[PDB]
């Protein structure tokens, strides 16, 4: 294909990867783990396509 | 290279499994102390991925593996639930069926169940329960000799709160079942527990602490059927159920193999539990009754036993439910004027065969998967067909039934003078207003008789009136006066005796009228038919951008129509109606009618009320009655009930004023904190890729009312959930209003649910339950006829005691009482 | 998907096995099948690769039988296209591997 | 105030596994795919011949 | 109800039982201005752990159509649980106080 | 039967620790010394000069 | 019981009495229950009863 890439989107993409790696990483009681998790479900919330 | 080295190896092994292993002495060593109890299950379900047609075969290619198997291992013993399965299995194969209840009468083989099908409990009302009961247990006392005590249930997605009186009634005082391990926010505190139902009847309930009844006898699977009990303090003793189940043959000899050198371990190396394979589920049960002094000791779960999983099954595949509760309040009301036609007529026999085989095709279509909305599309497009046949051959009878006591359908002919109406409702409906041939609304009154309604020509005393103030809409009434943004919101819902607002719009989040829908991104996390999630809520949009016009604004009926834009393809038009009335006891409250071209790709519809109602719990009708759910989130055990089951109508009271929320259709409802959310619909794709998609009535009534729940919004949603059908006398001569022959005279929180011929005999079975939770008394009234005798008999119609019948002028009144949640039955033999 | 198939399989055990106390035969198509006998008996079904010996009932070993196989183009759990809960596949071919 | 006297609503405390798989989908090109952030990628793809 | 206990035990709980012929899923105590509904039924932790419960002046315990109320004027902790109510009348502690 | 059909008197699940600590104090000689086993002991113990 | 609220906190360390250790200030923020919320606890320091 020929694609011309979402470059804010892609970066997003990267920044939500990078957030949901910590939550799925960090241990149960680091509040980084649970800020990231905040912030991702705001994201998330947040997106409409 | 060498095979004298195998058997050498086997004896370098026989220092670790025994010597025993080869043969079925294994279970004969250390047989007393048994924790760990193995049968053998091959869970098929009727219809989930493949249709009937294919279960039909599933079920004899299976059990046949199970009678060879049977044949090969001596000790190893199998258990199958459905009845419907033994009967397709009697269908196709006769011989198959024979050596099968052959090994049935040789103690292997245990049928087990005592239901029809492996039903859901939540959606089916609880006459469909009972028949389930009534149906299987039927059926394995016919075909086979045996009773099975042990409700079997390891698949359902959810228990109601009525379970387990249900059980008691139909002679099973047992239960097992293993959903409920399935838990994603809570695990269930017990494993062996007294399940209580509603009123206080009670079931020694079991769950097998490995969390699949397919296990695979591994060493894990051994080990973790004790070790994984979750109260042990009570019962050192778990439930083993192996096989290969949700449509497939059961266990594998290699798992029995597999069986015995676990039997072996333990009795060599004594780290495994004792399994013990010679024992069937009534005697492990009645092991663990003994053990615990007639399970006196165990805890016990009073109420509702809530799976906290696929809780979008009670809004997918909406028109199976829509259908199916049609059907079962046609089934009602078919044997009803059946049962009066075949009393009163001369040359009418009850429909013993068309009524059971129409029962029969009724709850094949309850299954666990089937009826929740959670198989394929070729699934669906057999169940649709067979459920409107069900409904149109029960129309049929009942036309039949209703021509042989005297009367005929309307036939659009027929003077409006001369039009009656079928009631059919165990109490005096004062007036219903109806469509006829060309959408005239007509009332039908009756001040003497409660179950023919004759026309009413005179006009109302409070007539309803739709007009228009500024920019709003008004349906005002007698009772109630709704003004109507001009975007379709309800601004404001007031109550003109006591003169309150029912709204409360300026607290709470939902800031802009009442009867909004929302478009709720539903997304689920694993299964889209099953599950909605408690994140759905986040993402929605609120659909604001309808335009409001007055459809009619007649005496009988205001009401206003909203076209309210969805989306693209997607389209709805919601009619908002207020009824006038005689009496305030035939007011049904605000009535919303939702014509939706439903296209969405997974969103979920839903209706918000806030209703300036602060209680802390909210009372939703179940099967046999009300289930008080919270409504503020405290606990985990709170966070999971963010939608729940309800059968006819949503309450929610504080102590002087309540709304209540009726509906034929729908089963989800949440209530949370002042605003009550009906959930319309759902737009899976995963296994049905065109769940919902098409046109949709979805009808519901917003019921305010100035006490706590009481008997008027019970009998309220019973008359919006009825079908009146407009009648026409065929001959003056056998016109005789007699459906006023069978009457419970009394509190009117006893409801009169059911009329039905006895199973075996010619007697009459009259269902009576309390509805709201008070133990009441009532008097069955018994007017033309001559009474021989009146029993109170279980579910499955066997009498207990002989109640005393007065006799009065004409008339009987049987005086009845009933607890506090009691599901009475009682058999009048004339 | 969903299409049966009538296989009629005629065998003959090599008469060097009167030895051979138990004769099995394996059959591992993908889907479900079940064994009738001449008369129409069922004796044993197949279910993909976790269940495949059929034990040959010591009665037909010794005069060459025949039996029949009513194989139904389908898995377990119906067939799925791509997954169990899956939309069903209207084309899915299967391969027979062992007879 | 801004802080609101009543309370009608009631919030419920996030379950850890549900609000942690859930972020799983924001990214994945699976069933959700035209919902979440694989769909807004591409800006009109091209491969015809 | 008037008890006049001469009381000296030792390590004891005097308590008062009354079977009610009420079968509600909850119990309306009283607490300041208001009326608080416990349990009574066990069936989670957060109900295991009300087993003996708070209330100032009475503690009712009504099904839909009858109901059954204990008043008092010194005491304080009650446990409504399946259908028998149980007021607690008399501690005997010895740790801090001899 | 011997299974009571109504269950009027629920059965709370025993809780792990306090039902684990209780077992503590029947064969302690503190302060519930005389309620306990380590008051049947002595049976007439002896000690005048 | 009506509807008016109040914002309550819990000092995640469970003592008021805490002794401004390294462990009471790793708790007092890392024993926090729904750190989703808002990531910050406080810290009562003294000797206190
Ligand atoms: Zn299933
Ligand atoms: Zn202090």
């Amino acid at each position: 294909d020929l694609v011309a890439p979402n470059l804010p989107a892609m970066a997003l993409a990267y920044d939500f990867l990078l957030m949901q790696q910590c939550v799925k990483q960090l241990p149960s009681n680091c509040w980084q783990k649970y800020k990231a998790r905040q912030i991702c479900n705001d994201i998330m919330n947040t997106f409409h396509p | 290279n060498d095979l004298s080295t195998i058997n050498e190896c086997r004896n370098l092994a026989k220092a670790f499994l025994g010597n025993d292993i080869d043969s079925e002495a294994v279970f004969e060593k250390n047989n007393d102390k048994a924790n760990v109890f193995a049968i053998g299950h091959c869970h098929i379900d009727t219809a989930w991925l493949w249709p009937f047609a294919e279960t039909r075969r599933k079920i004899v290619r299976s059990w046949a593996t199970q009678m060879n198997i049977m044949d090969r291992y001596p000790e190893y013993q199998f258990v199958c639930s459905q009845a419907l399965q033994y009967l397709w299995l009697k269908e196709d194969h006769p011989d198959v069926f024979e050596k099968l209840k052959e090994y049935v009468n040789q103690n292997k083989f245990i049928p087990i169940g005592g239901s029809w099908v492996e039903h859901d409990t939540n959606i089916p009302n609880g006459e469909s329960l009972i028949r389930q009961f009534l149906l299987g247990q039927h059926f394995f006392e016919k075909e086979f000799g045996v009773r099975c005590r042990t409700f079997w249930l390891p698949d359902t997605f959810g228990y109601s709160s009525q379970i387990p009186q249900i059980c008691r009634l139909c002679g099973m005082d047992r239960f097992l079942t293993q959903k409920l391990s399935w838990n994603n926010i809570n695990s269930f505190p017990t494993s062996t527990f007294n399940w209580v139902a509603l009123d206080g009847s009670q079931v020694i309930c079991h769950m097998p602490p490995a969390n699949t009844y397919t296990a695979d006898t591994n060493v894990n699977d051994v080990l973790h059927s004790i070790d994984q009990h979750k109260n042990l303090v009570n019962d050192q003793a778990g439930l083993l159920v192996f096989g290969i189940g949700d449509g497939g043959g059961g266990p594998t000899p290699e798992m029995l193999e597999k069986l015995r050198r676990c039997k072996g371990i333990a009795n060599t190396v004594g780290y495994l539990p004792n399994v013990k394979l010679g024992n069937t589920v009534d005697e492990f049960f009645d092991g663990i009754l003994k053990r615990t002094n007639a399970g006196q000791t165990l805890p016990s779960w009073n109420g509702e036993l809530y799976f906290e999983f696929h809780r979008g099954t009670y809004t997918t595949q909406a028109e199976l439910k829509k259908l199916m509760r049609k059907v079962e309040i046609a089934l009602h009301d078919a044997e009803y004027v059946s049962t009066l036609a075949s009393i009163f007529s001369k040359d009418y026999s009850y429909p013993k065969e068309s009524l059971q085989d129409l029962w029969r095709d009724t709850l094949l279509c309850q299954f666990h998967d089937v009826l929740p909305g959670s198989c394929i599309e070729m699934v669906y497009k057999d169940a649709i067909p067979i459920m409107s046949k069900v409904l149109k051959n029960t129309e049929a009878l009942l036309w039949q039934a209703i021509e042989q006591l005297g009367f005929k359908k309307a036939s659009s002919s027929d003077n409006k003078e001369q039009l009656c109406l079928l009631n059919t409702l165990p109490w005096n409906v004062r007036g219903v207003i109806t469509e006829t041939e060309e959408n005239k609304l007509v009332y039908f009154e009756s001040c003497d008789g409660k179950g023919i309604l004759t026309a009413a020509h005179t006009s109302l005393k409070h007539p309803a009136a739709a007009y228009q103030k500024d920019d709003n809409f008004i349906l005002v009434n007698d009772h109630l006066r709704v003004t109507i943004a001009p975007n379709g919101l309800i601004l404001s819902l007031f109550d003109l005796h006591k003169e309150r607002e029912i709204l409360d719009l300026k607290s709470g989040k939902n800031h802009a009228g009442a009867n909004q829908y929302v478009l709720f991104e539903d997304t689920p996390l694993s299964w889209q038919a099953w599950d909605t999630e408690v994140f759905s809520l986040e993402k929605y949009e609120v659909l604001d951008k309808g335009k409001v016009s007055i459809k009619e604004s007649g005496p009988l009926r205001a009401s206003v129509v909203v076209d309210i834009p969805i989306s693209e393809l997607s389209h709805m038009k919601a009619t908002i109606s207020l009824e006038g009335y005689n009496d305030c006891s035939e007011f049904t409250g605000v009535n919303f009618t939702c014509e939706v071209d439903w296209h969405e790709s997974c969103k979920f519809l839903k209706v918000e009320f806030p209703v300036d109602i602060h209680s802390e719990f909210a009372s939703y009708e179940t099967q046999f009655g009300i289930t008080k759910r919270p409504t503020h989130y405290n606990t985990s055990w709170d966070v999971a009930k963010f939608e729940v089951c309800h059968q006819k109508f949503a309450d929610y009271s504080d102590f002087t004023y309540g709304v209540s929320v009726l509906n034929d259709c729908k089963y989800g409802f949440s209530t949370h904190g002042n605003l009550m959310r009906l959930s319309l619909l759902r737009s899976p794709k995963q296994p049905d890729a065109h769940a919902d998609m098409g046109k949709h009535t979805i009808r519901y009534a917003v019921y305010p009312h100035s006490k706590p729940l009481d008997s008027s919004t019970v009998r309220a949603a019973h008359k919006f959930n009825s079908n009146f059908r407009l009648l026409t006398r065929a001959s003056d001569t056998a016109n005789l209003d007699i459906f006023d022959a069978f009457q419970l005279v009394g509190e009117p929180n006893v409801i009169l649910s059911h009329i039905k011929m006895a199973e075996k005999g010619k007697s009459i079975i009259l269902r009576v339950y309390e509805s709201l939770g008070g133990k009441s008394r009532a008097r069955l009234v018994i007017k033309s006829l001559t009474v021989a005798s009146v029993t109170k008999c279980n579910g499955l119609e066997e009498d207990l005691e002989e109640l005393c019948t007065l006799k009065s002028n004409d008339y009987y009144e049987v005086p009845i009482e009933l607890r506090a949640f009691e599901i009475a039955t009682f058999k009048v033999n004339l | 998907s969903w299409a049966t198939f009538w296989f009629e399989v005629h065998i003959r055990l090599p008469k060097s096995w009167a030895k051979y106390e138990q004769v099995i035969f394996q059959w591992n198509c993908d889907n479900e099948g079940l064994v009738y006998s001449q008369d129409g008996v069922p004796l044993q079904a197949f279910s993909g690769s976790e269940r495949t010996d059929f034990i040959l009932p010591d009665s037909w070993k010794t005069t060459e039988d025949t039996f029949y196989i009513e194989m139904a183009c389908n898995g377990m759990f119906g067939t799925g296209a791509g997954s169990q809960i899956a939309p069903p596949d209207p084309n899915r071919y299967f391969t027979l591997t062992k007879a | 105030t801004l802080f609101p006297v009543l309370n009608n609503t009631p919030v419920g405390k996030q379950v850890d596994s549900i609000y942690e798989s859930r972020l799983d989908q924001f990214l994945s090109e699976g069933q959700y795919r035209d919902f979440n952030l694989p769909s807004v990628y591409d800006h009109a793809r091209i491969d015809n011949p």
